[PDB]
């Protein structure tokens, strides 16, 4: 009695809020945050599917989202570690010489 | 009047075309990875409000 | 459900790559060697190609509730591993001028043959997802392995955050599919719809994200604008790697899922397809008529042979040939595109430190490296689609397909495509045999010569012999 | 059975003469002089041995000889070589042009000889495969095999004179045009293939087995369409056509490159061979747009070349309006005007071939082209002007020359069908003689316009008088009597418009 299209909504509005704190923020740091939040918004809506189903292949599949989630999060802030480290700024429009 | 080869010129009308074409559509690799995002997205709005309407 | 042992022997290249990847791993945690952790890497890579021939005596049949070995399978792992082993071939002279820790590179590399493999059996949406995230982040590390070097690190950047958010895309298509049917497998994917609703509104969605996803990955129009960038800053034989194994592979579990979905013949999915494929076609030509690095220009080549793939693709349902199209023009792609990025990785190997250019400069190549220079412009005319080349051979395929499927928009596409290829491939060819003002010697160099030479001779003789080829396209059917 | 060697022979030859070549810088000519003089040598014993004159008119197919070796079965694709009088007459000529070319290119010492008589030879091998190919696949594959020697050769040994920029700007215009074209054409094929396929249920890419398709009016159209824009770009008809004046104007200096593959026989017989029997009806629908495409090609032809201040430009233009009075040929179901066809195409090869040899010869001498920059020269010189006044005279048309024969057969059988665009072909005949005077005028007649053509010229060399006296002695037998190549080619022809004519 709690409705799949009620959880799908609110999994697709945390996965276009975090798409627009991934494109409105020119800080790297912001911009892995709200990638962090789209796959844990599409986690979220894998286990409101597989809630819905009573299957535990969403459960399954949340947990290949979160150890994907995992391995992002930490090749993106290794990523971030050596542009403030070469750069001393995390402004991602900087890095935009190869052009055209 | 001739001499210029007219026809030659009109035929030759689709590469001009083309080059233009090509210049017009290399200023989206302007390489901001904000915008390359932002065109993922707008082509997600494309395709998902095309698979809609269809 | 339970795994047999038949089922190990049918997931033999998978179990060697990985114990190819833990063995590389401890011979890493012995002792740092270059040379015989590549060597072991590329034993285990060819100790998974040649045990396909055990995987083909086995059968073709389903290992897991989510892996299907067919013949399909078989021809896409070769594909991949091969590419996997010429990715190894030109990176052992790259990496021989790099001054840190060149054994992880292998291991990366393992790592994307083993998502390679993955995508070639995937039967479910589960190993669609990890076969994907399994190329991309050991790609995530290869396109910026001379992190040191600006562009490697601002190209590993940019990949790494555009494929994350193509993986969250993909992730949450596949949620609302799961959604809608209920059921994770390729085949039940709009099963239960009926009665001629087979577009129900939430599938289409879950797809039209699931399409964003994967177009991202194949360099698909307007997922598009990360490839030239990437393509260039990456390492040659990355981009190499980059180019054929990771474009195949996806495009393998993609034909997969198109073949085995009944919602794969919905007709706004075909239109939306067929849309992304003349646009793909058209803008990677046009993007390429002016591009003066030989990187990005193969990048929007890579946008143009995926936009006729996607075309060939999109007459699944229509012809029962074009799994054979498919396969012919993917094994031509594939040797055309390792003949072009090695002649750059040789010519860019070994590195040259990061803060120096790593400019190509193929004006008059044929006067200082001939055979080089002959196998470049071999790939170029191949690329071209001209005759006497296997690109032709596939290029005739995909307008089979789309004359037998009357795809008429996309066969012009492909005409006005092929005319503009034309024209920068053959600017590329003649720059070779131009003349230049200005401007090796062990046998692992030699050997990625030799790679480009028996690819250029394979291109050559499939393009004026093809039957061979196509006599084994046409064993790789899969399970109907 | 000597087809697939009439073939191979230029292939195997141009190998030859490229591995040869550490023997020497003199070696590769000689080589490829026994090759082309081998693969005429065959293509005469084949007109001696095939009885064309006693030949009577069986219908399509009707082959003199014919050969089959399957390629690629899963299409149904053969190596399908087959030979009658007219594929017969064009492999004559090309075995004739080949030798002239090989003769033509004998002084050139350098470094990379041996690769330019394969190209050469890949190109003439090329052409002989056009005209001998019964498969479509393999036709297609022969035609655009013939174009990236082609393209090699004008990119990197062409017009010294001018910039490498100009050259490559060419040499990827003919491509481009070449290529696209037939990939128009292939798509016609896989059209009338996949139509043959799903009317009867035999994969087939054999001429023989697609004559009879039932076809609906309108896609017949289309296919007629996609293989009269590939022999169009290839004819040349106008506005596909620039391709032709800048890749003789590009092409290398030696004036073999011109003869090898520049000059049109292909396309005229691909148009009698395959777009009049496949599609007859369709081809009966388009004849008045390519008889008016025809008459603008004469027209625009002659006023081309008329306004041309390059002597070889004013040759290509030439050639575009002969081609144009081909093509008026072609679309008219006579057989009076097929014959005078075949016998124009011929005589317009040994003419053009003349002209342009001999514009090559007065490049060596003076190190020019620009008409303005010359003239007054038939006191200069020894031979050169008065053998080119008598191929001005032939290319204008005059009796005594093949030409003449040829385009008033022509015009005879399109009389009889259409009266207008024969009276406006016979004034662009007026136009003719107005362009070779006005070439005649500014080059050889008057004062010397500058200072290289003040002072006396050398004469021209023994070898190069005997082959354009050949060509002197072959155009004036041509046009005295054209009877032997009238009766090789009457079977082929009398077949060709029955078949045109007993379909519509
Ligand atoms: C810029 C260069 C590239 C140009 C664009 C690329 C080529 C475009 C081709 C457009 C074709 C349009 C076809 C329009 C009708 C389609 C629907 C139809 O009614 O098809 C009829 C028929 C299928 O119905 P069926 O029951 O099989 O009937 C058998 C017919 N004998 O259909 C068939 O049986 C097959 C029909 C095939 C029609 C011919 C296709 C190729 C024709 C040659 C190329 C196009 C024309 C020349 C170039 C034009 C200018 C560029
Ligand atoms: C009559 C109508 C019915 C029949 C139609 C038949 C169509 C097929 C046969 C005709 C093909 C025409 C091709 C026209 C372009 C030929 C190549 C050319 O002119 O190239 C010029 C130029 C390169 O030289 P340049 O000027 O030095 O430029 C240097 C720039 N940095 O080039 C460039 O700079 C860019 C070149 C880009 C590639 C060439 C353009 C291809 C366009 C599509 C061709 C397919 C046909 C489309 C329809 C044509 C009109 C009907
Ligand atoms: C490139 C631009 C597009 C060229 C192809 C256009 C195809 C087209 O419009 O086809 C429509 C029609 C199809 O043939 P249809 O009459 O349906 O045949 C079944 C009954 N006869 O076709 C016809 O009825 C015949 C149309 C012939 C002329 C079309 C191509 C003109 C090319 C000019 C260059
Ligand atoms: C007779 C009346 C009844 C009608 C019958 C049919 C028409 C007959 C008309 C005959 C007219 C002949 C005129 C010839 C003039 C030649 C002399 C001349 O003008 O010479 C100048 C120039 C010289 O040539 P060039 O080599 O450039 O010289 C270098 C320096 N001057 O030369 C040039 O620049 C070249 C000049 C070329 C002239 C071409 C004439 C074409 C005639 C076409 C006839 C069409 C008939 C039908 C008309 C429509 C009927 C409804
Ligand atoms: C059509 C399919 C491919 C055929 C072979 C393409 C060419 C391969 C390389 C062959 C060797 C080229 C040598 C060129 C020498 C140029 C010398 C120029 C001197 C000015
Ligand atoms: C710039 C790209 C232009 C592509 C032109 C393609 C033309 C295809 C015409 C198809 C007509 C189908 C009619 C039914």
């Amino acid at each position: 009695m709690i409705p799949l299209q009620h959880g799908l909504i609110l999994a697709a509005i945390l996965f276009v809020l975090g798409l627009t704190g991934l494109v409105i923020r020119r800080n790297l740091l912001f911009m892995l945050i709200g990638l962090e939040i789209m796959i844990n918004a599409s986690a979220l809506a894998f286990v409101v599917a597989g809630s819905y189903w009573g299957q535990t292949d969403g459960q399954v599949m949340y947990i290949l989202a979160i150890s994907l989630a995992a391995a992002e999060a930490s090749i993106g802030l290794a990523l971030l570690l050596q542009l403030h480290r070469r750069r001393q700024n995390l402004n991602i429009d900087s890095v935009s010489e190869m052009r055209g | 009047l001739l001499k210029r080869d007219p026809l030659n010129s009109m035929m030759n009308i689709p590469a001009v075309l083309s080059r233009f074409a090509g210049k017009g559509l290399l200023l989206s690799e302007n390489g901001y990875l904000r915008w390359y995002v932002a065109s993922m997205s707008i082509g997600a709005v494309v395709v998902l409000a095309l698979l809609m309407v269809l | 459900m339970t795994i047999t042992p038949q089922n190990l022997i049918a997931l033999l290249p998978l179990l060697i790559v990985g114990l190819t990847v833990v063995v590389v791993m401890l011979s890493i945690a012995w002792r740092r060697n270059h040379f015989l952790n590549a060597t072991l890497s590329v034993i285990g890579l060819n100790a998974a190609l040649v045990s396909l021939w055990f995987v083909g005596q086995a059968g073709a049949m389903d290992v897991t509730p989510l892996m299907r070995v067919d013949g399909f399978a078989m021809l896409y792992t070769g594909l991949v591993l091969l590419a996997s082993l010429a990715t190894c071939t030109f990176a052992y002279p790259w990496l021989e001028g790099y001054n840190d820790n060149k054994d992880e590179f292998y291991l990366l590399v393992l790592i994307a043959a083993l998502g390679g493999i993955l995508l070639a059996n995937a039967n479910h949406l589960a190993s669609l997802f990890l076969g994907i995230e399994l190329i991309s982040l050991p790609l995530f590390g290869l396109v910026g392995y001379a992190f040191r070097q600006k562009r490697s690190l601002e190209a590993s950047i940019k990949y790494t955050i555009l494929s994350a958010a193509a993986s969250s895309f993909l992730l949450f298509g596949m949620a609302l599919v799961y959604a809608q049917s209920g059921d994770l497998s390729f085949v039940a994917l709009g099963k239960n719809l009926g009665d001629g609703m087979l577009n129900e509104p939430l599938l289409l969605a879950g797809f039209g994200l699931m399409i964003v996803g994967l177009g991202f990955k194949l360099s698909l129009v307007p997922f598009h604008l990360w490839t030239p960038d990437v393509y260039q800053g990456a390492p040659a034989p990355v981009s190499t790697f980059l180019a054929t194994a990771s474009k195949i592979a996806i495009f393998g579990v993609v034909m997969r899922l198109f073949l085995y979905a009944p919602v794969g013949d919905s007709e706004a999915i075909r239109v939306v397809l067929a849309i992304i494929a003349f646009a793909s076609i058209i803008f990677g030509n046009l993007m390429a008529l002016s591009q003066t690095n030989i990187k990005r220009l193969l990048g929007y080549s890579s946008i143009s042979h995926l936009g006729y793939l996607l075309v060939a693709l999109i007459a699944l349902q229509t012809g029962e040939m074009s799994m054979e199209a498919v396969g012919v023009y993917l094994a031509g792609y594939l040797f055309s595109s390792l003949g072009a990025f090695g002649v750059v990785s040789l010519m860019s190997s070994p590195y040259r430190g990061p803060d120096a250019d790593s400019l190509f400069s193929y004006r008059g190549l044929f006067w200082h490296r001939p055979i080089l220079a002959a196998v470049m412009t071999v790939m170029m005319l191949s690329l071209a689609g001209i005759p006497m080349t296997l690109g032709f051979i596939g290029k005739f395929y995909v307008l089979a397909v789309g004359v037998q499927a009357h795809l008429w928009w996309l066969v012009g596409a492909v005409v006005v495509g092929s005319a503009i290829g034309l024209y920068y491939y053959l600017r590329v060819a003649v720059s070779l045999y131009l003349h230049a003002p200005e401007q090796p010697s062990n046998w692992q160099y030699s050997a990625g010569g030799i790679v480009v030479l028996i690819s250029a001779l394979l291109v050559l003789v499939l393009g004026v012999w093809p039957q061979p080829l196509i006599s084994i396209v046409r064993l790789a059917m899969p399970l109907m | 059975m000597l087809l697939p060697w009439l073939i191979l022979i230029p292939f195997i030859g141009g190998f030859l003469c490229w591995q040869t070549e550490r023997f020497g810088v003199k070696v590769p000519r000689w080589i490829a002089l026994i090759t082309m003089g081998l693969t005429l040598a065959l293509s005469l014993q084949l007109w001696l041995q095939g009885g064309y004159s006693l030949t009577q008119s069986a219908g399509i197919p009707q082959w003199q000889s014919e050969f089959d070796m399957p390629w690629i079965p899963r299409f149904g694709i053969s190596i399908h070589l087959a030979i009658d009088g007219l594929s017969l007459l064009m492999v004559v000529l090309t075995g004739l042009l080949g030798v002239l070319a090989v003769l033509c290119s004998w002084k050139e010492i350098e470094k990379y000889q041996g690769f330019f008589h394969l190209n050469l030879m890949w190109i003439l091998g090329g052409v002989i495969g056009v005209f001998l190919a019964i498969d479509m696949f393999l036709f297609f594959f022969f035609w655009e095999m013939m174009l990236v020697p082609m393209y090699f050769l004008i990119a990197l040994w062409g017009h010294k004179a001018s910039d490498g920029k100009t050259r490559i700007t060419a040499a990827t215009k003919f491509f481009i045009y070449t290529q696209a074209s037939g990939l128009v054409m292939l798509i016609a094929i896989l059209a009338l293939v996949f139509v043959h396929y799903n009317a009867t249920g035999v994969w087939t890419f054999n001429y023989e087995e697609l004559l009879n398709t039932p076809m609906s009016s309108g896609v017949e159209y289309l296919l007629m369409l996609g293989f009269f824009i590939a022999f169009a770009v290839k004819m040349p008809v106008v506005p596909l056509h620039g391709w032709l004046p800048d890749a003789h104007s590009q092409a290398p200096t030696a004036g073999s490159v011109d003869l090898a593959g520049i000059l049109l026989k292909t396309a005229a017989y691909g148009l009698l061979r395959f777009s009049l029997p496949l599609f007859p009806n369709a081809s009966a629908e388009f004849a008045p747009i390519a008889m008016w495409l025809g008459v603008i090609g004469i027209f625009y032809g002659a006023w081309m070349a008329f306004a041309q201040t390059d002597i070889k430009r004013l040759i290509a233009y030439t050639s575009v309006s002969h081609m144009g009075f081909v093509l008026i040929a072609i679309y008219t179901g006579s057989q009076l005007a097929y014959q005078g066809a075949v016998i124009q195409m011929i005589a317009h090869g040994l003419s053009a071939a003349g002209l342009f040899i001999l514009c090559g010869q007065l490049y060596e001498r003076i190190h020019t082209r620009d008409m303005r920059m010359m003239g007054g020269l038939w006191s200069k010189m020894k031979w050169l002007p008065a053998l080119s006044l008598f191929f001005a005279v032939a290319t204008l048309g005059m009796p005594g020359t093949g030409n003449f024969v040829g385009e008033f057969m022509i015009l005879f059988g399109s009389f009889q069908v259409v009266p207008v665009i024969t009276v406006i072909s016979t004034f662009g005949l007026v136009f003719a003689s107005v362009y070779s005077l006005a070439m005649l005028h500014r080059a050889y007649f008057g004062k010397a316009k500058s200072q290289i053509a003040s002072q006396e010229l050398p004469g021209m060399s023994l070898r190069e008088l005997f082959m354009i006296l050949l060509l002197v002695v072959l155009l004036v037998l041509l046009g005295f009597y054209p009877q032997p190549i009238l009766d090789t080619s009457h079977s082929a022809i009398g077949n060709i418009q029955q078949w045109f004519v007993n379909s519509v």
